[PDB]
RNA sequence: UUUU
RNA sequence: UACCUUGAGGUGGUA
RNA sequence: GGCUAAUCCCCCAUGUGGACCCGCCCCUUGGGGUGUGUCCAAAGGGCUUUGCCCGCUUCCGGAUGGGCCCGCGUCCCAUCAGCUAGUUGGUGGGGUAAUGGCCCACCAAGGCGACGACGGGUAGCCGGUCUGAGAGGAUGGCCGGCCACAGGGGCACUGAGACACGGGCCCCACUCCUACGGGAGGCAGCAGUUAGGAAUCUUCCGCAAUGGGCGCAAGCCUGACGGAGCGACGCCGCUUGGAGGAAGAAGCCCUUCGGGGUGUAAACUCCUGAACCCGGGACGAAACCCCCGACGAGGGGACUGACGGUACCGGGGUAAUAGCGCCGGCCAACUCCGUGCCAGCAGCCGCGGUAAUACGGAGGGCGCGAGCGUUACCCGGAUUCACUGGGCGUAAAGGGCGUGUAGGCGGCCUGGGGCGUCCCAUGUGAAAGACCACGGCUCAACCGUGGGGGAGCGUGGGAUACGCUCAGGCUAGACG
């Protein structure tokens, strides 16, 4: 499985807010919206001058915790990015922005990731037409990510792509609100990206 | 005596051969003594055959038997036509 | 049980007994020839070389000898012979030897 | 009787400079002239001339340092940082144009004995050949 | 030493030498216990640790530890070993794995039950 | 192509037959120093034409023996026991580094 | 006197 | 096995 | 003992041709030509029956497969230093397809070794695999190549081919049958049993596909293979839900008794809907064959799937497994209680003798997640056998000193050779794997296609500074 379980406590624990829920992380309680001490019976007390090594390993967490992937996947990318040719931590996050649950999330088709996630898993999206059913099925630049007809008169899709309209969205996208489909346009630029992560510390997390 | 059959290189379900020259008596998926084209039973791909008219001409033109399917799919290249 | 291959075990027996004899002849004209020419009897040691020479190739027919096998004892059977007629034989008959 | 003159020279070369002679002569060969050479063109020494010691031919090498340095200490900086000598008797080393190293991403250079005469890496590998990686310097 | 000395010694190996001759290098060798009983500790420690003399089917008779608050083994006890020292029982080098043969496993053990061989209490 | 080596007869006492030791030259596969090793070949000398410390020329043939698969192809240059003492000598150190010890 |  | 005495012990003392 | 057929065996003939002796020619190891002499061939069958098919004989060549030989490379111990009689070579002979002490007779007295013979230990080798920045270390399971073996040992027969896993003979061990004389066996084939062990599966389906043997063909045979089964053993993909939801339930935990924590976590509302059900339902399979055409090219037609009612498609539809390790430092995660050098922990350092973040438990936390830990083993870190890349005054390490053999190393100038070395071209470097790109299965694992690199070695040509060799010269080393 993927984790399962409280999230706006891992926003706790990375001391940054975690964007795991998508509405509500916006309302005045995210957690990380007043209380933004880590979980557990210690959260409150002064914390100690944490080790090199313990900044890695919260600012990998940090990175991985917000696409909702496994260690194992997570890995296997950062692997593949490290083979690839370009500069690694930028291909890294372009590796994980191409999963196609996040660009179902970047699309707005869905809330946030999780909820992303379930409706590619239930089918409810598509790909240059053909349903696509794989979280981690890895979109290619000008494939089209989309609703299957069959479901676009579902009640959440529709609360979705509405609030979608007027919305923008990410530069390497586009959506067609009324179509309910969007175009992976360009791998990110890591510039297009402004997650709260410095990479740079991942791949020294990896690399010891 | 030299033949010309098929080798199996896909996978369960997935098979995927090569029409190949050996001496008849070797593992049908042991040492062949050249490629001489492939062959997609399932035609996955617009390319699930090609052959190399030049190269079958040439072993068959020295003994080289080939199997009945590989006689077919020989032919279906244009191997015998002579028109 | 029974794996009726015990066929090519039976003839295997016909055919070793087939080859055998017919080596057994070759060997015999041929040391019988060469007794000959060691004696200066060119006329029949020649007459009997040619018998082991055909004997030889008839072997060599089917598979008793077979192959270079014929050749090698043909050569060293006129080897020998018109060698050891090297005691004032002159050959007769020529039945095999070309001078 | 020395054992490796190249390795000689490059030694007196090296000790010479520590103590920042003006000059400094090793027993002359048409070899070790031959390296010279290449310091004066690439810049290592302010040259080098032939001279007769004691009745021997011999060769002064002229050498060259930085200028003289601020706080205590002024003594200049070394022109020649580094000489190294790497084939040795017993323990000759060869390379191919293919092998020929890149001293100090370039900043330095390899002088290798070769068919087509004494080269410097970068010589080396422009008339494509290789060789007895001599020396090292830097 | 020179080139022509190492073309002529050149350099030695390193062998390595095992701490388990649970011999065949096997993962486990089990074996019976010959006898069963309490041993004190060394350098500065200070106990009765529990420890056994076990007939091993690798051919060995060795003597093994038994993790735990507490046990349940005889001079007849088959058991299985699967080698670790204890740093302070000179002579020990291997463990008998709890939960597997006459070995039962930790009574009441609710933590690292993994080890110590007990299941999952059908706590509710 | 039939092997051809180089060598020195370092031996006489066969009917037909010489032994020539062969020497070859190389780099110390991880060493690089540029190592000497060198082997004897039973060459086959139908005439027994050849003599001790001649360098000859072996070149690989039909076996003509067991422990006998050369001929001599030609003789490079005449005499040098030089070469034929080195190797002498070196038997002769044998002599007895044995239980006791060979002469020096 | 053992151990800190 | 308990108290003396140790920080806690050994020995040793008091039943 | 008797009868009998043939593509069974034999004799004569024909001699394209071929084999052998002798001579000669060209070649150069036994290659090719030629002359005389000698010797040597065959099988018939089927018919859409005067022709065509299958087949037979001799010869030359092709193709594929293979034998033999050679250079170089291939683990540990020198507490193994001397070894050797078919042993090394020779002449003749035997033997084979063929070279050869392969074997024999005869003669010679040789052959091998510190560049490690001989002996002992261990071990199938490789493409590759794992690790490593690399050099290197370790390894050789699956797959592919080669080798070897088939109860242990020896042997040959038959054949193009075996010294023959499911052929033969003999000795040995064991098992079985035995009228005690004598017989039968050989799963290191698929599956399965039992024994050993920490441990390794189904006495399964099918011959449909690819491949193989025999057959003109139909077709037969195929535990090879193509599939299914069992095991988280591995890898990859997927789920156990998604959004909302209190300045915050209860319980449990801590408490400076104010409160803090588990916690948006649950409850609960709304949404989707793994399982499960209904319907449909596959590629893998078009050849062989038959018909037309000349049994050719070419066109036409028919038969055929174990997997499988499986994959996949459509419809319906349920909130629907979580566990394991760890929290003194190394090393990410801390408090209460219990215990009292006990019970216990422990990878190293160490922790427990009444305040223990180290023992057991609990709350809480970190890590990973159908896994998580443990044990064993390999490489790493370890420049800690140091070639890249170490050292030896006192840390471990200079031999008690000399003389000197082998060996390693070698001053200045010239010339020859061109062995080392360097360069160009070319051959080789199988496939798979690895890398790159694109492509097929919804993704990936997996697989397909294409691309690129490549040391080593062979061949041809070239360079000559350095090393080497040969020749000449010198005087600075050395010696007198
Ligand atoms: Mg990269
Ligand atoms: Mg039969
Ligand atoms: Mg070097
Ligand atoms: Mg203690
Ligand atoms: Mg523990
Ligand atoms: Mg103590
Ligand atoms: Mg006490
Ligand atoms: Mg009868
Ligand atoms: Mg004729
Ligand atoms: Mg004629
Ligand atoms: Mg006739
Ligand atoms: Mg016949
Ligand atoms: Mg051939
Ligand atoms: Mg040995
Ligand atoms: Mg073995
Ligand atoms: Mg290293
Ligand atoms: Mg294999
Ligand atoms: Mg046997
Ligand atoms: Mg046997
Ligand atoms: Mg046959
Ligand atoms: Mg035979
Ligand atoms: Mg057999
Ligand atoms: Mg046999
Ligand atoms: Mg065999
Ligand atoms: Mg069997
Ligand atoms: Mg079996
Ligand atoms: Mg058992
Ligand atoms: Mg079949
Ligand atoms: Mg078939
Ligand atoms: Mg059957
Ligand atoms: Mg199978
Ligand atoms: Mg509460
Ligand atoms: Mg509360
Ligand atoms: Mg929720
Ligand atoms: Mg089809
Ligand atoms: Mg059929
Ligand atoms: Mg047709
Ligand atoms: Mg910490
Ligand atoms: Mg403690
Ligand atoms: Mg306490
Ligand atoms: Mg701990
Ligand atoms: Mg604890
Ligand atoms: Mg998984
Ligand atoms: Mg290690
Ligand atoms: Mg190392
Ligand atoms: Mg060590
Ligand atoms: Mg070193
Ligand atoms: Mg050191
Ligand atoms: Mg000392
Ligand atoms: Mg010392
Ligand atoms: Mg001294
Ligand atoms: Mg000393
Ligand atoms: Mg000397
Ligand atoms: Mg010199
Ligand atoms: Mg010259
Ligand atoms: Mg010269
Ligand atoms: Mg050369
Ligand atoms: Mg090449
Ligand atoms: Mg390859
Ligand atoms: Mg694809
Ligand atoms: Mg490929
Ligand atoms: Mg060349
Ligand atoms: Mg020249
Ligand atoms: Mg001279
Ligand atoms: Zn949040």
């Amino acid at each position: 499985g993927r984790y399962i379980g409280p999230v706006c406590r891992l926003c706790r624990r990375e001391g940054v807010k975690l964007y795991l829920k998508g509405e509500r992380c916006y309302s005045p309680k995210c957690a990380m919206e007043r209380r933004p001490y880590p979980p557990g019976q210690h959260g409150q007390k002064r914390a100690r001058r944490p080790s090199d090594y313990a900044v890695r390993l919260r600012e990998k967490q940090k990175l991985r915790r917000i696409y909702g992937i496994s260690e194992r996947q997570f890995r296997n990318l950062f692997e593949e990015a490290s083979k690839k040719k370009g500069v690694t931590g930028s291909v890294f996050l372009g590796l994980l922005e191409s999963r196609l649950d996040n660009v179902v999330y970047r699309l707005g088709f869905a809330v946030s990731r999780r909820q992303a996630r379930q409706l590619v898993r239930h089918g409810h999206i598509t790909v240059n037409g053909r349903r696509v059913d794989l979280p981690s099925y890895r979109v290619r630049p000008g494939d089209e990510i989309a609703v299957a007809e069959k479901s676009r008169n579902l009640e959440l899709i529709r609360q979705n792509l509405e609030a979608m309209k007027g919305r923008k969205v990410g530069p390497w996208l586009s959506l067609d609100v009324e179509g309910m489909k969007g175009k992976f346009l360009r791998l990110p630029d890591r510039e297009d990206l402004a997650l709260p992560v410095n990479e740079q510390l991942v791949i020294e997390f990896y690399s010891r | 005596m030299v033949k010309i059959r098929l080798a199996r290189f896909g996978s369960k379900h997935n098979p995927h051969y090569r029409i190949v020259v050996t001496d008849a008596r070797r593992k049908r998926d042991g040492k062949y003594i050249e490629k001489i084209g492939y062959y997609d039973p399932r035609k996955t791909t617009p390319d699930w055959l090609k052959v190399d008219v030049e190269r079958a001409r040439y072993w068959l033109s020295v003994g080289a038997q080939p199997t009945d399917t590989a006689r077919r799919l020989l032919r279906q290249a244009g191997v015998f036509r002579q028109e | 049980r029974n794996l009726s291959a015990l066929k090519r075990h039976r003839q295997s027996l016909k055919r070793r007994l087939r080859n055998k004899a017919k080596k057994s002849a070759i060997k015999t004209l041929s040391k019988k020839a060469i007794q000959l020419a060691q004696e200066g009897k060119a006329e029949e040691a020649l007459k009997i070389m040619r018998k082991a020479e055909s004997l030889i190739d008839k072997a060599a027919k089917g598979s008793t000898l077979h192959k270079n096998a014929a050749a090698r004892r043909k050569s060293r059977l006129m080897r020998k012979v018109r060698q050891l007629l090297e005691a004032a034989g002159a050959p007769l008959i020529g039945g095999g030897l070309s001078a | 009787m020395l054992t490796d003159p190249i390795a000689d020279m490059l030694t007196r070369i090296r000790n010479a400079t520590r103590v920042y002679k003006e000059s400094t002569d090793v027993p002359a060969s048409r070899f070790k002239e031959e390296i010279l050479r290449i310091l004066a063109r690439e810049g290592f020494i302010k040259g080098y001339e032939r001279v007769d010691v004691d009745g021997k031919p011999y060769l002064r090498v002229y050498l060259k340092y930085g200028p003289r340095r601020q706080g205590p200490d002024p003594r200049p900086e070394q022109v020649i940082h580094h000489i190294r000598r790497i084939s040795k008797p017993g323990r000759r080393v060869y390379v191919g144009v293919k092998e020929i190293p890149r001293v100090r991403r370039g900043l330095g250079i390899a002088i290798l004995s070769t068919s087509k005469g004494v080269l410097t890496d970068r010589e080396a590998r422009k008339l494509g050949v290789g060789g007895e990686l001599i020396c090292e310097v830097w | 030493p020179t080139i022509n000395q190492l073309v002529r010694k050149g350099r030695e190996k390193v062998r390595k030498k095992s701490k388990v001759p649970a011999l065949k290098g096997a993962p486990f060798r089990r074996g019976v216990c010959t006898v069963v009983r309490t041993v004190t500790p060394k350098k500065p420690n200070s106990a009765l640790r529990k420890v056994a003399k076990v007939r091993l089917t690798s051919g060995y008779e060795v003597t093994a530890y038994i993790p735990g608050e507490g046990h349940n083994l005889q001079e007849h006890s088959v058991v299985l070993i699967r080698g670790g020292r204890v740093k302070d029982l000179p002579g020990v080098r291997y463990h008998i794995v709890r939960g597997v043969y006459d070995a039962a496993g930790v009574k009441d053990r609710k933590k690292s039950r993994s080890k110590y061989g007990t299941k999952k209490p059908k706590e509710a | 192509p039939k092997k051809v080596l180089t060598g020195v007869v370092v031996s006489d006492k066969m009917q037909k037959t010489v032994t020539v030791l062969v020497e070859r030259q190389f780099p110390h596969p991880l060493y690089g120093k540029v190592i000497k090793r060198s082997k004897k070949y039973l060459a086959h000398d139908p005439e027994e034409k050849y003599k001790l410390g001649d360098v000859v020329e072996i070149i690989e043939s039909r076996p003509i023996s067991k422990r006998k698969r050369f001929r001599v192809l030609r003789l490079v240059e005449s005499g040098r026991m030089d070469l034929v003492e080195k190797y002498l000598i070196r038997r002769q150190n044998y002599q007895s580094l044995s239980k006791r010890g060979g002469k020096a």
